[PDB]
């Protein structure tokens, strides 16, 4: 009685949750992988990357805001170091 | 039986099972907020069906985007936009005090008690509580000129030290005070104009005393025109300076040719009469709500004459309140009066856009903020925290009547109405013992975020309180307690008092609820 | 791999050992296809499409 | 195994997925059923004590209530006994306003003792002619009740003690606040020949504050905002206009015609010199605010901003014609200069703001005016909407108050008293009908009863205590509110009080009720689609 299933918001089933320190360390490790691929493109001996658009062209590049750009991403995270190599350009 | 009453599907429960079930629902409402208070507060993340994310920590904006069905719980949301439409800060203040009200009176409806009598010991308490407040309450009739201007930053230093600025709140409090004072006496705020220009460090921000905005679409020619002015006479318009049809209405039926030439030298000749209108009143700068031709263009270029169309209505609000001209529909009657000074005219490059600024009138009632981020959510939360601050200076011109925040207000409180439970019997002395504790959660929801010891603050608190210190709260840099009104941490009445009140009226309400009916789809 | 996720459902990524691999692979393919057409005495190729209306 | 073949006649005749029940048990039974359990839902919700009720209607809208008739409303009933109950509770709150409570109680206990005498060996046309002559009888004796009279009502002071009672059973705790206010706003719309409308109170609903910051205007506001320059005006001379504020044009289809080159220059110039002297010729007349129902132009913006002219825009067709009212100026169908007589006046109007809200109010330093407007400040939309109710239910107890001005004693003294006088009158009637009667007046009782249950007392000990001394001769003693130990009170003494007409249309409606259901014997029923 005092625990029965009790809805409190819309679609309660489908939506999850991280808090506390697992939400911070879950930050961090989305924001080294975007800072390793591009660790490569630092300095004259650097080395570029070939982009793949949606409909197939090919664009080879090494500039770091049009890789962070032409690049498709679903972490949250992910997307704010997208819009922090942007507002540099 | 075979007939049944109401329609199937109906839902229908009662009793003392689904009034304790209203209570422990309030409670999870309460968590989502409870880690965001204080000046080491945190944000959340919310991210709606679409794919976009929010991050923020105005309480009242995280009830928002949350999707609650439940009954009950829609009380604790609709008072936060209470405390939102009202006073504007204390949102959170006014759900940890709801669910706190209730979680405190839980076991005595286990045990029975009848809820008309606990309903009449919260609103025995809150007119005790709120006539405390006002006794209390420090303020200085006496119309000094510097100590408004101080006093006014303080409250909007406290109400900027939980958000992501704080770091700077000293910078932004200064502009913010500065905005206001320059307001007219009504304070509408379309007044203040807030824009967000990416790209640039936060210290970059800054406060244009007139009207800026952005370049809008520009046709052939806009190129070979000057870009600053130091005299200029603005002629604001809304009509549309370009070659096109009379009327909708219109039809032109002709029989020689003779004619035929003079009705397409008619139309142009209707066009530069207008355009010699506007060149002879002096004016150097236009601007029209209506789209501004090519042919006007290239026009006001060999002139020497700057042209802009298509600016928001709202944009050109600002700029008659702030140059001091008028709007005119038609090009009749340009006196003297309708036009527009401004000290200096320019066109800047501000993070790869282009912006217009109108700035050095002496007489303005307008102001413009440029917000330099990193990202959109970066400016979005600057502003929601700017918000906050302008309604707090807002309210406090009208009443400049202060107390210590910090926890010191809570604990006056609460010993005010210990003292005043044990003079009354019977079971009014259990309820009102009841509501005072329930008024010590906020210093406990500071220090429990902070990371101290709350059992032993607390502890001192109260003795400190009891011992005869009244504005006495915690100290999150020392770890201790201090007194906060020395300590410069303020905050008007009116956001305590609406907070009662609103917290009161919520808990009294579902307390109030017998039975709970849902029918079908 | 990071255990955490950084990729839309569809999107691939290769690196050095692969991308190398596969940028090498095509160049070659390409290369030996035409070499049979080159000089005096090359032979043709015949192109039919099953898009192009049998072309 | 066999089956039971669908004996021949009307069953095997019958269309499918319908129903067809038959004789006492399975019409009369099944219906006293279905009518006892729709009281018992709203049993709960009468008295001051009475609990409230949350009601989610199909449309996930949200309803916190106590008043009884507007549960009824969002609650979807389907068994036909039960709906004759609700289009009796609806009607009475047509013609009365207040009592829709009263009559699902009696109406529900009527039906549930009819059970028994049936049972033991009455019939149904017995049963109707004794409850019938208890309704004659009662309303005989209801006169004699009567204990108080309505002296003036244009008097606030003693008006407010009128509508408490009608307030307390709403919202116990406020009801002196609440009485203030609605007795300020009826007294002053009051008129001197009679007739007083309901309509002309008007219920604005603002967000913001505790109820007790909610005060009353003496005018009308309406939640919109200015369209030219001018904010404020200190002593207006209105017109008010059903036409947009524009230049007009042929019903009839109307094109313009050019043909040489001095008419197509000349066009442009001749439109906007004659919307100038047109606004120029109403600003003639001293007109300071212009009011329209409907679309305005930029031209006429432009020359009413230079000629300081005041321009709202509002298209209800009914609160253009509460805003006649209100000022005392009449509507114009063209736009012409307007005629002294028809101006109106008002002595404040400005824009102000409001709990996070812009609002234009037209206010008058008179103390009548014509309409006057009380204005809500809660903490929630449920709360206000609830306290909406209980000013509707204050105000239509002061319209029955105009009708009629006789009072009765309320608490449960009134209905002690019927049953106290009917069975009296019951037992010098001989026959089989003198069980009916009876009966009848026993249903009187369930109203204490109800009472005292919600009160959390025992209910027997207070109507033990209430025909002890009703014995002896006391008319005004009814049930007691404050005490936790079961007591009795004194009504006129404390003020608590009802209207006559209340209590005279809900005996009538409720019994009428209960023969009409007892009247049926076979129900037939299509199919739901
Ligand atoms: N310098 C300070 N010292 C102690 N407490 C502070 C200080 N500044 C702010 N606070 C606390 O912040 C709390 C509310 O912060 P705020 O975010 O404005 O709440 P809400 O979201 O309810 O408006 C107040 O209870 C106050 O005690
Ligand atoms: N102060 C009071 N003490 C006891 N009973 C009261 C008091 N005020 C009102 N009542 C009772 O409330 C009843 C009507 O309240 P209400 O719930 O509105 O019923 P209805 O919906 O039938 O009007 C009356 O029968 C009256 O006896
Ligand atoms: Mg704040
Ligand atoms: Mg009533």
């Amino acid at each position: 009685e005092y625990g029965r299933p009790f809805l409190i918001i819309k679609d309660q089933d489908r939506k999850s949750r991280l808090m506390g320190l697992e939400a911070l360390k879950s930050h961090i490790m989305a924001a080294k992988a975007v800072a390793n691929t591009m660790r490569t493109s630092l300095g004259p001996n650097g080395l570029d990357k070939m982009m793949v658009d949606k409909d197939g062209d090919v664009t080879v590049t090494n500039d770091g805001a049009t890789i962070l750009s032409m690049m498709d991403v679903d972490h949250q995270i992910a997307k704010l170091m997208v819009e922090l190599s942007k507002s540099q350009d | 039986t075979p007939v049944i009453l109401l329609k199937e599907g109906t839902d229908s429960s009662q009793g003392i099972p689904q009034l304790v079930s209203n209570i422990s629902a309030c409670q999870v409402i309460a968590e989502a907020v409870r880690t965001t208070l204080g000046p080491r507060g945190m944000d959340k993340l919310i991210v709606d069906g679409r794919g976009k994310a929010t991050i923020s920590n105005d309480g009242a904006t995280i009830l928002k985007l949350l999707d609650v069905v439940h009954p009950a719980a829609k009380t604790l949301v609709d008072i936060a936009k209470s405390q939102d439409a009202e006073v504007g800060d204390g949102t959170t203040s006014v759900t940890l005090l709801a669910a706190e009200f209730l979680k405190q009176v839980k076991p005595y409806v286990e045990e029975g008690l009848h809820p008309q009598i606990i309903i009449r010991a919260f609103r025995t308490a809150t007119q005790l509580a709120v006539n405390k407040i006002k006794e209390i309450a420090v303020t200085v009739k006496k119309a000094d000129k510097v100590e408004q201007r101080k006093l006014l930053e303080k409250c909007a230093m406290t109400a900027l030290s939980s958000k992501l600025i704080s770091q700077q709140k000293a910078f932004f409090a200064k502009m913010v005070v500065d905005a206001v004072m320059m307001l007219d006496d009504l304070l509408q705020l379309k007044m203040i104009g807030i824009k967000k220009v990416q790209g640039g460090a936060l210290e970059d921000s800054q406060l244009v005393a007139g009207v800026a905005f952005k370049k809008t679409f520009s046709y052939a020619g806009f190129e070979m025109q000057p870009k600053k002015y130091h005299n200029p006479k603005i002629a604001l318009l809304n009509v549309e300076l370009e070659l096109k049809a009379e009327k909708d209405n219109a039809e032109i039926r002709v029989h020689t040719v003779e004619d035929y030439q003079a009705i397409v030298d008619a139309e142009w000749n209707i066009l530069y009469d207008k355009l010699e209108k506007i060149h002879h009143s002096g004016a150097k700068v236009v601007l029209s709500k209506l789209p501004i031709g090519d042919v006007a263009t290239q026009y006001f270029a060999d002139r020497d004459m700057f042209c802009a169309g298509r600016v928001p209505e709202e944009d050109l609000k600002r700029t008659m309140m702030a140059c001091g001209g008028s709007i005119q529909t038609s090009v009749n009657a340009l006196s003297a009066d309708v036009l527009g000074r401004c000290q200096v005219f320019e066109e800047t490059q501000i993070g790869g856009e282009r912006y217009n600024f109108f700035t050095g009138c002496p007489k303005a009632k307008t102001c413009t903020f440029i917000l330099r981020g990193g990202a959109e959510q970066f400016m979005e939360e600057t502003e929601r925290s700017l918000h906050d601050a302008i309604m707090i200076v807002r309210r406090a011109i009208k009443n400049d009547s202060v107390v210590a925040g910090g926890g010191a207000i809570e604990m006056e409180l609460s010993k005010y109405l210990r003292d005043y439970s044990r003079t009354i019997p019977g079971k009014q002395q259990l309820l009102i013992g009841a509501y005072a504790k329930a008024l010590e959660i906020i210093p406990r929801q500071l220090c429990d975020n902070a990371g101290f010891d709350a059992t032993n603050i607390l502890n001192k608190l109260r003795a400190r309180h009891a011992q005869g210190g009244t504005w006495y709260g915690v100290d999150i840099n020392n770890e201790d307690i201090a007194d906060n009104f020395e300590a410069f941490v303020w905050e008007p009445a009116m956001v305590r008092i609406n907070a009662l009140t609103a917290a009161s009226e919520a808990a009294c309400l579902i307390v109030s609820v017998d039975e709970t009916i849902k029918n079908p789809r | 791999l990071a255990p955490v996720n950084i990729f839309k459902a569809g999107a691939d990524e290769e690196r050095a050992e692969t991308a190398r691999l596969t940028s090498f692979i095509g160049a070659i393919a390409i290369g030996d296809l035409v070499k049979s057409t080159l000089g005096p005495k090359g032979m043709d190729k015949i192109l039919l499409s099953s898009g192009r209306d049998a072309s | 195994a066999l089956h039971v073949p669908k004996a021949p006649g009307f069953a095997q005749m019958l269309k499918e997925g319908a129903k067809h029940f038959s004789g006492l048990e399975e019409a009369v039974y099944r219906n006293i059923q279905a009518c006892k359990e729709l009281a018992q839902t709203t049993r709960t919700a009468y008295g001051p004590n009475g609990m409230n009720k949350m009601v989610i209607n199909h449309l996930e809208k949200l309803f916190v209530t106590n008043d009884a008739a507007t549960i009824l409303r969002e609650l979807e009933v389907q068994h036909p006994a039960a709906k004759m109950i609700v289009m009796a509770s609806h009607m009475q709150e047509q013609e009365v306003g207040d009592g829709t409570n009263f009559v699902l109680v009696f109406a529900g206990a009527l039906l549930e003792l009819a059970e028994e005498l049936l049972r033991i060996g009455l019939s149904v046309s017995e049963v109707i002619e004794g409850y019938e002559i208890a309704c004659r009888k009662a309303h005989e004796i209801l006169p004699n009740l009567v204990c108080c009279s309505a002296k003036n009502l244009r008097d606030i002071d003693e008006v407010s003690s009128l509508l408490r009672t009608s307030i307390m059973s709403k919202q116990y705790g406020n009801e002196v606040f609440l009485a203030k206010l609605i007795a300020q706003a009826c007294v002053s719309i009051f008129p001197d020949s009679g007739h007083f409308n309901v309509d002309n109170i008007r219920v604005c609903k603002i967000l913001g504050s505790g109820i007790s910051s909610s005060s009353v205007l003496h005018g009308m506001v309406f939640k919109k905002e200015t369209e030219g320059d001018v904010t404020s005006v200190k002593d207006a001379k209105i017109a008010v206009y059903s036409c947009p504020f524009d230049g007009m044009i042929t019903e009839t289809k109307g094109t313009v015609l050019i043909k040489t080159a001095e008419e197509l220059m000349n066009f442009s110039k001749g439109e906007e010199n004659l919307m100038d002297a047109q606004v120029k010729a109403i600003a003639d007349t001293g007109a300071n605010v212009v009011v329209t129902g409907g679309k305005v132009a930029d031209m006429a913006l432009h020359y009413a901003n230079k000629y300081n002219i005041m321009l709202v825009r509002l298209n209800s067709k009914w609160d253009l014609r509460r805003l006649c009212k209100t000022v005392g100026a009449t509507a114009l169908p063209r736009l012409t200069p307007p005629v002294l007589e028809e101006m109106g006046h008002c002595d404040s109007v400005y824009l102000s703001e409001v709990g996070d809200t812009q609002v234009v109010v037209f206010k008058h330093e008179k103390e009548d005016g014509a309409i006057s407007t009380i204005v809500l400040r809660g903490s929630t939309d449920n709360l206000m909407d609830d306290i909406e109710r209980a000013v509707d239910d204050g105000v239509n107890t002061f319209k029955v108050l105009t009708r009629d001005k006789r009072l009765v004693p309320g608490g449960g003294a009134t209905e002690i008293e019927l049953a106290k006088q009917i069975t009296s009158y019951g037992e010098t009637c001989p026959g089989l009908e003198q069980y009916a009667i009876k009966k009848f007046a026993e249903a009187f009782e369930a109203i204490p009863r109800a009472l005292a249950e919600n009160s959390g007392v025992k209910a027997n000990e207070v109507i033990s205590k209430l025909y002890a001394v009703h014995q002896e001769g006391n008319k005004n003693v009814g049930l007691d509110i404050e005490a936790e130990v079961p007591a009795v009170k004194d009504m006129l003494e404390a003020g608590i009080l009802d209207t006559y007409l209340g209590k005279y249309w809900a005996i009538k409606l409720a019994t009428n009720a209960a023969v009409t259901v007892l009247r049926v014997d076979q129900i037939i029923m299509a199919k739901p689609a």
